[PDB]
């Protein structure tokens, strides 16, 4: 066998956070038209049969305590994990609407040792923010 | 026994320390390019194939246009990082 | 267009 | 016009942070497993496809062992990073 | 169109920068076996029709001095370009045999604007290298 | 086995 096995009796969770609004005193800007893709990816998803969740606007806390709780669930009968992160962010750093998140700390709670239901399964992370602040001048 | 960091694939809108492009009406560029694709091919292809031509189409058709010329006419490559362990298909 |  | 980072592939032997391990007498596992693939697939498979045969080798294969605890029984995962436009084959 | 051309003359050139001898003074210690990797690597890729090059405990300044000088070499009749890192490091870094280098540097030199040549065409960088010091556990 |  060289392919992951997606036939257990469900495809799994799809979480989307979608951050558009934050505290005026984070500095940060509105994240406009960020819901369209919310949206989209909310379509799309459902057409692949993942269990979807839209949450928006949660605070640095509670995007924490959202994934903590994830993985914390039984993922058994799912196939696979989906977690998709609209927001600011900067290398291995996404928003939440009072603060910064460090990556490696969410992404830690479904590690091997950590999230046994999902050991050996695939976990996919979804991620539109900034990486920093470079740009890409392009060529020809 | 497999390592705790196996089987994971990040999907970056755009590449290590670059900007990232959204448009107000439209959406971002990498998740409406990411969504068409999956509409497309989630039924066809492999998922790390899928990405690739999610790749080529941020690459291909997009350019930022602002009257600040700091950022006008600025491109963007979306980054793949696998630690996966096999192929995964949707189906 | 505008950056995250 | 294309971004400049663009159609660039790292193929890194370990994730982000970690060590990375080499045998005395048989080399890097990376690289052995590496080698190994391309043997057996270059004619084959397309090259992402590839690297995640890699992936799974490096991972499920090998074991450190040594006499300092800190570093016995310690595992290791490639890292594929890809902002390749289109599929790669050696053929 | 959907995959690279790879019937151009010549599949391109196959560089692997093997270091095994530190200076002293580094405090980096030898890098043992690493001469089978480099050995293996350049049959393999001989095979698959490269112009392989080794290079032997280059110090840093060599190390960029010879990707400076393969960048401006033309690339119009290859498919493809293929460098291969053997050394120590640490995330983002790459040691010469007298001190660190940083990625970034190097593979600037081969990016869109910079190495004309190769622009549209894969640039593939293989390291064998650390990338820090975290030990993985695993887990089942 | 040594590290890198």
């Amino acid at each position: 066998d060289n392919s992951y096995k997606m036939d257990y009796p469900e495809m799994g969770l799809c979480i989307i956070i979608n951050n558009k609004n934050f505290h005026k005193s984070t500095g940060m800007t509105s994240r406009s038209g960020t819901d369209v893709d919310a949206a989209n990816l909310r379509e799309t998803f459902r057409n692949l049969k993942y269990e979807v969740r839209n949450k928006n606007d949660l605070t640095r806390e509670e995007i924490v305590e959202l994934m903590r709780d994830v993985s914390k669930e039984d993922h058994s009968k799912r196939s696979s994990f989906v977690c998709v992160l609209l927001s600011h962010g900067e290398e291995g750093i996404i928003f939440g609407t009072n603060g910064p998140v460090d990556l490696k700390k969410i992404t830690n709670f479904f590690r091997g040792d950590r999230c046994r239901s999902l050991t050996g399964k695939p976990k996919l992370f979804i991620i539109q923010a900034c990486r920093g602040t470079e740009l890409d001048c392009g060529i020809e | 026994k497999i390592p705790v960091e196996a089987d994971f694939l990040y999907a970056y809108s755009t590449a290590p320390g670059y900007y990232s492009w959204r448009n107000s009406k439209d959406g971002s560029w990498f998740i409406q390019s990411l969504c068409a694709m999956l509409k497309q091919y989630a039924d066809k292809l492999e998922f790390m194939h899928i990405l690739t031509r999610v790749n080529r189409k941020v690459a291909t058709e997009f350019e930022s246009f602002s009257f600040d010329a700091t950022f006008h006419a600025k491109k963007q490559i979306p980054c793949i990082v696998s630690m996966l362990t096999k192929e995964l298909y949707f189906y | 267009d505008e950056v995250x």
